[PDB]
RNA sequence: UGGAGAGUUCGAUCCUGGCUCAGGAUGAACGCUGGCGGCAUGCUUAACACAUGCAAGUCGGACGGGAAGUGGUGUUUCCAGUGGCGGACGGGUGAGUAACGCGUAAGAACCUGCCCUUGGGAGGGGAACAACAGCUGGAAACGGCUGCUAAUACCCCGUAGGCUGAGAAGCAAAAGGAGGAAUCCGCCCGAGGAGGGGCUCGCGUCUGAUUAGCUAGUUGGUGAGGUAAUAGCUUACCAAGGCGAUGAUCAGUAGCUGGUCCGAGAGGAUGAUCAGCCACACUGGGACUGAGACACGGCCCAGACUCCUACGGGAGGCAGCAGUGGGGAAUUUUCCGCAAUGGGCGAAAGCCUGACGGAGCAAUGCCGCGUGGAGGCAGAAGGCCCACGGGUCGUGAACUUCUUUUCCCGGAGAAGAAGCAAUGACGGUAUCCGGGGAAUAAGCAUCGGCUAACUCUGUGCCAGCAGCCGCGGUAAGACAGAGGAUGCAAGCGUUAUCCGGAAUGAUUGGGCGUAAAGCGUCUGUAGGUGGCUUUUUAAGUCCGCCGUCAAAUCCCAGGGCUCAACCCUGGACAG
């Protein structure tokens, strides 16, 4: 241990704290306006076509969101709103999509997984 | 009234004098003595204490705004750096 | 519905009381 | 000034009612300065202090409504 | 949901012990197999199981249930056996164990429907701690239901436990003290619980 | 009565070590779903800009009156106006402020409406003035002249403890009004009490020193000036100091605390709701009135906006309640009532009072209940698996007897009202009795390992999954569907955020030969520590006691709403 006379000197504490995915005040969810929709390449172990969407922000700020699920609907013009999770396979992207809200709709014939990909209750 | 003790170390100044007060207290957190040292600028009329005096300091009526303590008494003569 | 009479609600009144008083 | 009277803590149907001393220029449910005692309306429960009232009542305390009628239905305030 | 609805004898199944969710059911547990040796259970897993016993017996939820073993771990005492103190206090337990139910799940119904009495006044609560000294009996208006009868048909022969008092003809069953460790008859481990909750 | 971890850097092992997960919590949002009740809570993002209504008025037992309404034949009552008191209470916001703002402990140089204890006095006069009336300038707002008039409007005179002064002496106050064979209230001065509000001092109060210098009334001293009061608060002069590494100044950020969340504790992160304190309220500045606010709903000036105009000139500002626009992931009825508690006024009645008491919207959270109970086959259809000899979903269902809370319908009906022609918003209230009938009420996540729970198909590094290690290139329990199972529950899951796990800043709890780590080596100031004996001091320390540590949280024991949440007595604790 630091000896005790040097920790009333120095006196030990903490940093500024970095953030994980800067979603602004403590915001759980922020919503934004599509600008490009485009597909990338995965990392070393994974090789697929996985589509990604530069979403702008209320901010100001542009940063790339994963879209999960089989197929989607959005455009050069939707508004989307985003989540806040890593995937860990494709560089620079840190946010995560919510479908089945706003311009972003849910998947269709999905009967497993409907609290989270928003899809609806079948009949 | 609270009464403290210190050692003069300034007194080119009319009619006040600066006493540097010292003041052992444990820690709350830790354990070990923590000294923290303010200096008052006491009032002296009569301008009898000269620098290196020890004097003790009780609470008056401010006779300006940093200046609210009062030398009183006198416990031991001059404890200074030799000229 | 508006009354058939003229009112205001004057702000000024505790203005004058209190230049008379000055 | 100050006064005697009751203040409110439990909330809804539920009114215990608080204990007083407490000036005119404050709260309704906020600063007391010393504690007394309190009455519950739906109960048999009857405090009121009496070594703690008459003791504040000689210097300028005003006696109103509330803090009356419940001073009376004890042993307290009457010819004696 | 306020008590489990739906299957009941597939936890006196699996689990290895029985319990008391209806009357007397099997041991042998659910599929074609568990007839036979079972995989090597974690030490997890003897936390995780014994924990579910305990909360399906009485029909309890996990949210009651979290309050009934915190507040007893704040208390003073042995906690282990404090837990199934304020458990066995329910209206809905000891009406098991009066003779006026034939099992728990049954018996939170006869509370909720208004044929309990508690020293005069009516409960209708299933939660409700009973303290000494209480009487626990039927109204006068629900004596006459053959349900009711028909269980207390059944009492006069039977032995109930140590720290209740059944009198047959009036219907009305009193609470003398407090249960305590050799007087409780269930096959569960009450030092596994509290080391669940304290992970 | 309080302290469980595991996965992953290797061929592998044991260390070191970062990352990740299991937990709880959050005034939360989103996705799926959705039966109620009790209690609490609800722009945390623009202190942004605001339609409308309301949020402070009350007294004629202070007056000149009487424009309404009700009697009588002039009294209740009362529109305006003079005057008294309150608009500096309450409500809201936290922008600003790390600062003598706040918290804790002390101090002296104070003021202080209404209330209260004590003593004395309350005599005798004067000149006006709104309202109103006759004219009159303007679109409006706002007014401009002349005349009449009352009072607890104002101003003298007389008297005077107090004040000034060493003393002698000098000098300043007033209101009257009501019921009654003289009571009640109020008025003026002084000396106290109480309560409130200023002022002084010390400690603790964020981060960055790749901000180390900062500071002229700046520090202090004499004299006048000034404040309720000490005082550089102020002016002139004299001295020239004053602050700083126990870190000033500067920059960024921020209301403080009681407490809240987590944690075994320590500690860490915060301080929404409730309560104390401080500050602000269109922005900047200033003063007046008054005991007190240099004052949200007051005034004046300037500025940016909105609105009116006969453009000459004027009126406003919700960080009060409810609402609109806008922003935002997101946060509600432009409701009812004075009945209850409280505030303002009044000798009362009573009036005013979106303070508040209630209701409404929202599963936002906590708590309780309910959506069925027993009985029922040799395990029926129909699905999934199948070695097709079966098994499983399954007592699950159907089929049978039974009870029916809550929801629904009908009839009763406690208490919160003390006051006291018997006075309630809430209320078709709580709760109770009866009548139909299970009749109206469940889902969500997950199932490779940590993580509690399995296979068969389809796809097939394709499409997709993912907290981490990682899964998918034909039979992958980690993709997609199905059967089944597990967990939880009207909640579930996801995300965000703090704490825990991290004895990975360790004060309680760690380390530096090689894993990150002794500065290359000395001298040495401040600072830290310091042999032995006796006496003394006793400051630290320790014992006891007296204050304060607000209340409410938390904890222990005990009560009341059918339980609980919640509410509540005393104690404990506030280190």
């Amino acid at each position: 241990m630091p000896t005790i006379k040097q920790l009333i000197r120095n006196t030990r504490q903490p940093i500024r704290n970095v953030t994980k995915s800067p979603a602004l005040r403590g915001c759980p969810q922020r919503r934004g306006t599509c600008t490009r929709v485009y597909t990338i390449t995965p990392k070393k172990p994974n090789s697929a076509l996985r589509k990604v969407a530069r979403v702008r922000l209320t901010s100001g700020f542009e940063i790339t969101a994963y879209i999960p699920g089989i197929g989607h609907n959005l455009q050069e013009h939707s508004v989307v709103l985003v989540r806040g999770g890593r995937v860990k396979d494709l560089p620079g992207v840190r946010y995560h999509i919510v479908r089945g809200t706003l311009d972003a709709v849910g998947v269709k014939d999905r009967q497993q997984g409907r609290s989270k990909y928003g899809v609806k209750k079948p009949k | 009234m609270k009464t403290m003790q210190g050692r003069v170390v300034c007194a080119t100044s009319d009619k006040t004098v600066a006493v540097e007060v010292v003041r052992l207290a444990p820690h709350p957190k830790y354990k070990r003595r923590v000294r923290m040292k303010k200096k008052y600028q006491a009032h002296d009329p009569d301008n009898q204490f000269k620098v290196g005096d020890v004097v003790r300091l009780e609470k008056s009526r401010p006779i300006s705004k940093t200046k609210s303590f009062v030398a009183l008494p006198v416990i031991a003569r001059a404890a200074r750096k030799a000229e | 519905a508006a009354a058939p009479t003229k009112k205001a609600d004057s702000a000024a009144k505790r203005a004058r009381q209190a230049e008379k008083r000055r | 000034m100050v006064k005697l009277r009751l203040k409110r803590c439990g909330r809804k149907q539920r009114a215990v009612y608080r204990i007083v001393a407490i000036d005119v220029r404050s709260r309704r449910e906020g600063r007391d300065l010393q504690k007394v005692g309190f009455y519950d309306p739906i109960k048999s429960q009857t405090y009121l202090n009496v070594p703690a009232i008459l003791d504040f009542l000689e210097k300028g305390a005003q006696p109103t409504e509330t803090v009356y009628d419940i001073l009376k239905r004890a042993e307290v305030f009457k010819e004696f | 949901m306020s008590r489990y609805r739906g299957p009941r004898f597939k936890k006196i199944r699996r689990l290895g012990a029985l319990p008391g969710l209806t009357n007397k059911r099997p041991r042998a547990g659910s599929d074609l197999r568990n007839q036979s040796r079972s995989g090597k259970r974690s030490q997890y897993r003897i936390r995780l199981e014994e924990k579910q016993k305990l909360r399906f017996h009485y029909g309890i939820t996990e949210r009651q249930l979290l309050k009934y073993v915190r507040i007893a771990r704040k208390a003073k005492g042995s906690t282990g056996q404090v837990l199934l103190q304020l458990l066995e206090m329910r209206l809905d337990n000891i009406l098991f164990r009066l003779g006026m139910a034939p099992t728990i799940p049954g018996a939170r119904q006869l509370v909720n429907h208004r044929h309990i009495l508690v020293n005069g006044r009516i409960v209708d609560i299933p939660s409700y701690r009973c303290k000494p000294q209480d009487t626990i009996m039927a109204r006068d208006e629900q004596k006459s239901i053959a349900l009711i009868q028909n269980s207390l048909d059944l009492s006069p022969r039977e032995e109930l436990p140590k720290h209740l008092t059944l009198n047959p003809f009036p219907y009305k069953g009193l609470v003398n003290q407090i249960i305590d460790s050799k007087w409780v008859g269930l096959k569960i481990n009450e030092l596994l619980v509290v080391e669940y909750y304290s992970r």
